[PDB]
């Protein structure tokens, strides 16, 4: 089986609002790699926004989005979320879900489809 | 970096109403001192109302003032507030911010605020009416010359109260306001030689922080 | 399951691996090392996104043969792209801090601690009166002592522990964290105290602040002198049968060699391999009543190590009768399987 | 809970002298080698200052003739030689337990050698009669002690009606009094 | 945090020719770049990791290189297929992300 990572599909909200992204895992051992959430705007291309590992849900956030993204996930129903707060004019982005490659080769193999988030 | 505390400025609520007051810390590593808020009536003693510890966030509130203070701090801004449930005309007092010791293991406040005078009543506010005062001419014994400023009327309290921009220190006796018929009346006076007085301009300046009044 | 494959050693923190095929331990070679690499190795010794620093330094440990990377490997176990080698093109190996620890702002016969001298110090209470103390490691865990929360005591929602206060009487319910777990030592014999440790942990992690800070946990391969001068701390009653002291007191204390404390005139033989003695057999310094699994600890290297924590004794105010605490050395593996298996 | 006491209520005393005051607790403050009595100083306007804190340390920036000591139950506060700037009013307040309390303060007064005031009479200016309200203002200035009185001879004729007084507090540059009479 | 800095910011290039797109490090990542396609909703897609490998089943015409500080990547005899927005990324220290590059035929 291929390895997929279906998203959530893309949902909007107001200003100041909160979406919570979630990102189903199949194809693989949901415990034994880590998933990471990646900014894609335009004009600011890629970005990296945190890490989510579901074994202990120790996790890794940029410097940028501290406070502004919570992590989230649950082993029994094998899906990760990340939660957005206080969202903006400039969170509007394509986020993606993406699976690295191992615990010792953090490398992005495998990636969701895509749920393009927009604020009102 | 002298540490400091800085409350802001005087409030005028009305009763049942809540108010918060604040209280900013510079000068030193926040989260590693306690916070007090300590209340004091007019001519009336000091009293604990509660800490809060910025590290954590715990607070005591003396039983007095459990469900009417409750204590938070902001600790990106490194501020502290407190906040005063339905207000009434006792609530009225000076509410000082300071900082305990280092661990807070004496319990004792080395530093403090500079004071928030709250004011609770229904009243209306109004503007001073400054008059300003000269002496007579059949009673220009000697040089002695003293010449004052009368505020009256004015709500609430406090109002500043300047001679010469400051120029004039010396002599400067404020005297405390009155309730008088439901409103502060604040008088001042001043001495100097004769000789100055026409010679030189000499003229009180009043700052009524509720209602601007300049004069 | 077994997975505790990976440690660091001695007090620089030398990154290891396991190798059957040579049944021993190697240290990692710097070359080529990814970071990444040694977050992944902290998250596997049951760290929750705690990770520090890496870097290179030369070997401070005594192997000759190291354990370089196979650069050409992908999606595999770190012992699987590892391949032994007797040499390093960088001569240096891999220290991996996986938390800051062991940074200090700087009981009879023991003078007043200052705030920050002793962060890691903690007061347990059962019924707003405190029992025993610990230690914390790390934001959500504490060391302590099992004989401590013997039953009934053993339940969870009896405990509640205060750490940054150092007066009992600012203890104040809604100033401490609500204890989520209490893990005794599975091998631990209440007629005679051999494996006297135990954890607990919090439903609120702990924040660090210049009063608050964790304790480093002894690595393997701690080099301590046969008399290592330690310090202890605690509000235990500083007269013997006095009452808990209101003021957070320290001790300098030297540790107490085991040849030497299970002789005739001492404990006699009672003293197993996961205790250690310490203290002064002339007396006059020791942690008595109500400060037990107190931290022992010492510095080296610039860090506090968690050397042992309080388990028993004879007496406070006695020679021959130095005070025996829990070998935190020992007790560390296990400590970090049950820190990893959080959850699951 | 502790209420600490203190007493008296009020003491003058002449530049110069030894200025006493005794803050009592309800149970001993003093535990682990502790006392933990606190003496402030609040003068009027200002927050208070702390000048002696666990009852026997002098605080940073304050002279030395402010002294403390005191254990258990018993405290007390010194001032030698008292100066005209002490004048102001001294708390004992005990944080051995919560929540802490304050004593309820000793004002301090200064004696000094009896001066008469500075009567000033002041007719109402050209700006108060534009709105119709009248009032007439006499100051007193520089009198001991402060326990003074007066009265009004509108048109020579003896009047009360609505009197209203206000008294300043002891100057620290003289120890002196003022008041105001409208 | 490790920057990077991937210049040049966009390249009009050849049909059938070559290009190279470089790209910078605040660090030293111990040659552990990796690069990837971006199609325009196709999700991007892992081209060459560790600046010497390329991910089974892709085109070899696709070739990284480099080390310290500075690295390279070049792709000859371009097809509309490789029409892309090529990144970098580190993963020597978290993750970081290049500037992208817009690879438009001329």
């Amino acid at each position: 089986d291929q390895v997929q990572l279906q998203q959530s599909g893309a949902e909007l909200a107001r200003p100041g609002a909160s979406v919570k992204l979630s990102c189903k895992a199949s194809g693989y051992t949901f415990t034994s790699c880590g998933i990471s959430w990646v900014k894609q705007r335009t004009g600011q291309g890629l970005e990296w926004i945190g890490e989510i590992y579901p074994r202990g849900g120790n996790t890794y956030y940029n410097e940028k989005f501290k406070g502004k993204a919570t992590l989230t996930a649950d082993k029994s129903s094998s899906t990760a979320y990340m939660e957005l707060r206080s969202l903006t004019s400039e969170d509007s982005a394509v986020y993606f879900c993406a699976r690295e490659n191992g615990n010792y080769d953090p490398l992005f193999a495998y990636w969701g489809q895509g749920t393009l988030v927009t604020v009102s | 970096d002298q540490v400091q505390l800085q409350q802001s400025g005087p409030e005028l609520v009305k009763p049942g109403t809540s108010v918060k007051i604040s209280c900013k810390a510079s000068g030193y590593t926040f989260t590693d001192y306690y916070i007090n808020w300590v209340k004091q009536r007019p001519g009336q003693g000091l009293e604990w109302i509660g800490w809060i510890f910025p590290g954590s966030g715990s607070s005591y509130y003396n039983a007095i003032f459990k469900g009417k203070a409750t204590l938070t701090v902001d600790t990106s801004s490194n501020t502290a507030h407190m906040s005063l449930s339905s207000l009434t005309s006792d609530d009225s007092a000076v509410y000082f911010c300071a900082r305990g010791d280092f661990g807070n293991f004496g319990g004792f406040f080395t530093y403090w605020g500079q004071g928030t005078l709250v004011t609770v009543s229904a009243a209306k506010t109004t503007a001073p009416s400054v008059y300003p005062l000269a002496p007579v001419c059949g009673g220009t014994t000697g040089s002695s010359v003293t010449l004052g400023c009368l505020v009256k009327g004015y709500f609430p309290e406090p109002v500043t109260l300047t001679w010469n921009s400051g120029s004039l220190s010396s002599g400067v006796h404020t005297f405390p306001a009155l309730l008088q018929s439901g409103l502060y009346t604040l008088s001042s006076s001043v001495t100097v030689t004769s000789n100055t007085w026409p010679s030189q301009t000499i003229t009180c300046n009043v700052a009524h922080p509720a209602s601007s009044t300049k004069v | 399951d077994e997975n505790r494959c990976v440690r660091l050693y001695g007090p620089n923190f030398i990154l290891q691996v396991y190798s059957s095929q040579r049944k021993s331990w190697h240290p990692v070679c710097q070359d080529d090392w990814n970071e990444n690499y040694g977050r992944a190795a902290c998250r596997d010794m049951g760290y929750k996104n705690n990770f520090y620093s890496s870097q290179g330094i030369v070997d401070d440990s005594g192997s000759t043969s190291f354990m370089k990377l196979n650069t050409s490997a992908g999606n595999v176990d770190i012992y699987k792209k590892l391949y032994h080698s007797d040499a390093c093109s960088s001569k240096a190996v891999v220290s991996l801090r996986c938390i800051a620890c062991g940074v200090n702002l700087n009981i009879v016969g023991g003078e007043s601690a200052l705030p920050g001298a002793w962060p890691w110090q903690v007061s347990l209470h059962v019924q707003n009166v405190h029992v025993c103390g610990g230690s914390i490691i790390t934001p959500e865990w504490i060391v302590t002592a099992a004989h401590c929360v013997e039953k009934p005591l053993n339940n969870p929602w009896h405990w509640t522990a205060f750490a940054g206060i150092l007066r009992q009487s600012f203890m104040f319910y809604g100033a401490g964290y609500q204890v989520e777990k209490v893990i005794s030592h599975p091998n631990y014999d209440s007629k005679t105290k051999n494996n006297d440790i135990a954890l607990m942990k919090l439903q609120k992690p702990l924040t660090f602040n210049d009063l608050v800070k964790p304790v480093c946990l002894p690595n393997p391969g701690m080099m301590l002198q046969p008399e290592q001068l330690c310090w202890i701390s605690g509000w235990g009653a500083t007269e013997e049968k006095g009452k808990t002291s209101e003021v957070l007191n320290a001790a300098k204390v030297l540790l107490i060699e085991t040849q030497r404390c299970n002789s005739r005139y001492v404990y006699d033989n009672l003293i197993t391999p996961a205790m250690i003695c310490a203290g002064f057999l002339q007396g006059n310094v020791d942690s008595c009543q109500g400060d037990s699994g107190g931290p022992l600890v010492t510095s080296k290297n610039n860090i506090w190590w968690l050397i042992g924590d309080t388990s028993w004794g004879s007496g406070c105010a006695k020679a021959y009768r130095p005070g025996v605490y829990g070998n935190v050395m020992v007790f560390t593996d296990w400590i970090y399987r049950q820190m990893r298996a959080d959850g699951e | 809970d502790v209420v600490v006491t203190q007493s008296p209520a009020s003491l003058a005393v002449s530049l110069g002298q030894r200025a006493t005051i005794s803050c009592r607790a309800s149970k001993s403050v003093s535990t682990s080698g502790y006392s933990f009595m606190h003496w402030y100083q609040q003068k009027p306007g200002q927050p208070p200052k702390l000048l002696i804190y666990l009852a026997s340390n002098l605080e940073s920036g304050v002279p030395a003739r402010f002294s403390g000591s005191g254990s258990g139950t018993d405290f007390i506060l010194n001032i030698h030689p008292v100066e005209e700037e002490d004048a102001a009013t001294y708390y004992c307040q005990h944080s051995r337990e919560l929540p802490l309390t304050f004593g309820a303060g000793t004002k301090l007064e200064l004696k000094r050698a009896d001066a008469a005031p500075t009567v000033s009479i002041f007719p109402p200016s050209s700006e108060q009669l534009t709105s119709g309200g009248a009032s007439v203002v006499c100051f007193l200035n520089n009198f001991y002690p402060k326990d003074i009185n007066v009265k009004w001879k509108i048109d020579g004729s003896e009047r009360q009606n609505g009197v209203l007084n206000s008294w300043t507090d002891q100057d620290s540059k003289d120890s002196t009094y003022s008041m105001s009479s409208t």
